[PDB]
């Protein structure tokens, strides 16, 4: 099967460059043209550039001033550079397969049968200063009298965690904290529990 | 960008569909495209082109274009189909993306917040802190509203609470937190997590004493 996975450090210090790498397997970049485009919280989709099979890289012009793709045919790896970085860069970053090796237009679309024909998970990167704290966990029971189990993930930074799990809350202490209905893992702080 | 409407809602089985207007240099020049985004998920594309459907995605999503506007049209809702829909082209230069549209799957039935209050812990205390955890589960539609009491009174001091999510069986949940000291929660003699759904209060309350 075809896969994208982008790596790179999910929390950045603001005026910092943000970088991540998207490693492909199932196909060779000799063939197709790859997308960057990042999603900030609850906002659309913004293009941040594409790399064709043929070596041309095309950039967003909005952001050309701060950004850097490059791509590595031998290693299979399309990387992204943005530096100058602000909370305005914190989004989910996507990098794309498209179906064709260079697209009519842009962000693989265009002409007939040209699409992204996959998506990589994407990955939230975080522009904060705060410091990566891994969570401190305990269990949760009601065992107080009853006529009749969910974790304690709490204090960590940044998002995401993986563990009915609920969608985390920002308390005042600018940490996050959420429960499930155990197993969570942080892949930022490295730690599991 | 594109214009979408920002939201679109039906019952299920019922034929929905959601625009895309931009002008005669992108939607007019170029193919469509549109990509799904379930809430908490990534993207995949459903439609390119005009009605061109990739592996998996069934007949019921389609596509058309009049003029410099792309229509995409579910025949028959189903309830896997809500989520976030974007139509995708280029531009002179640039792609483009429109603004989003939030699927909205209407006509459900109400049910009752599942709500577990949880006290702190030992380890908790002993770092002299109290974390009440009060978690919301299976309601429709998600519009609760969470009010705490110390032994009868109004709280918002360290109140934060999730707003309403959506796991995998067309409800909402939240969950609310409080984060108080040690002497706080050991002061009072019962905190209650009072929950609101459509003029229905189903309060929970965990006492010190255990």
């Amino acid at each position: 099967q075809v896969q994208l996975q982008e790596s790179g450090p999910s929390l950045v210090k603001p005026s910092q460059t943000l970088s991540l790498t998207c490693t492909v397997s199932g196909f060779s970049l000799s063939s197709y043209s790859v997308s960057w485009v990042r999603q900030a919280p609850g906002k659309t989709l913004e293009w941040l550039g594409d790399a064709s099979n043929g070596g041309i890289i095309y950039y967003n012009p909005a952001l050309k001033s701060r950004l850097g793709i490059t791509r590595d045919n031998s290693k299979s790896q399309v990387s992204l550079s943005l530096n100058t970085i602000t909370p305005e860069d914190t989004a989910t970053y996507y990098c794309a397969k498209c179906s064709v090796g260079d697209s009519g237009s842009y962000a693989c679309t265009g002409r007939k049968g040209e699409y992204v024909d996959a998506w990589g998970q994407g990955l939230l990167v975080t522009v904060s200063s705060a410091s990566t704290t891994a969570p401190k966990v305990y269990p949760l029971s009601s065992c107080c009298g009853d006529k009749s189990l969910g974790c304690l993930v709490s204090s960590y930074m940044p998002e995401p965690v993986t563990v009915h799990t609920f969608p985390a809350v920002l308390q005042s202490s600018g940490l996050y904290s959420l429960s499930s209905m155990c197993n969570v893992a942080h892949p930022a702080s490295s730690t599991k529990v | 960008v594109l214009t979408q409407p920002p939201s679109v809602s039906g019952s299920l089985g019922q034929r929905v569909s959601i625009t895309c207007s931009g002008s005669s240099s992108n939607i007019g020049r170029w193919g469509v495209n549109w990509y799904q985004q379930v809430p908490g998920s990534g993207l995949r594309t459903i439609i390119y082109y005009e009605s061109s459907r990739p592996s998996g995605v069934p007949d019921r999503f389609s596509g058309s274009k009049s003029g410099n506007t792309a229509t995409l049209t579910i025949s028959s809702l189903q309830a896997e189909d809500e989520a976030d829909y974007f139509c995708a082209t280029g531009d002179y230069n640039i792609a483009v993306f429109g603004s989003g549209t939030t699927l909205i799957v209407m006509g459900q039935p109400k049910s009752p917040p599942s709500v577990t209050l949880f006290p702190p812990s030992t380890e908790e205390l002993n770092g002299n802190k109290a974390t009440l955890v009060c978690l919301i589960s299976d309601f429709y539609p998600g519009s609760v509203t969470v009010v705490w009491k110390a032994d009868g009174s109004t709280i918002t001091r360290n109140v934060e609470t999730t707003r309403a999510s959506k796991q995998s069986n067309s409800k909402y949940a939240a969950s609310s937190y409080l984060s108080l000291t040690s002497s706080d929660w050991k002061s009072k003699g019962s905190y209650s997590c009072e929950v609101t759904h459509e003029g229905s209060t189903v309060t929970k309350t965990v006492k010190p004493s255990e």
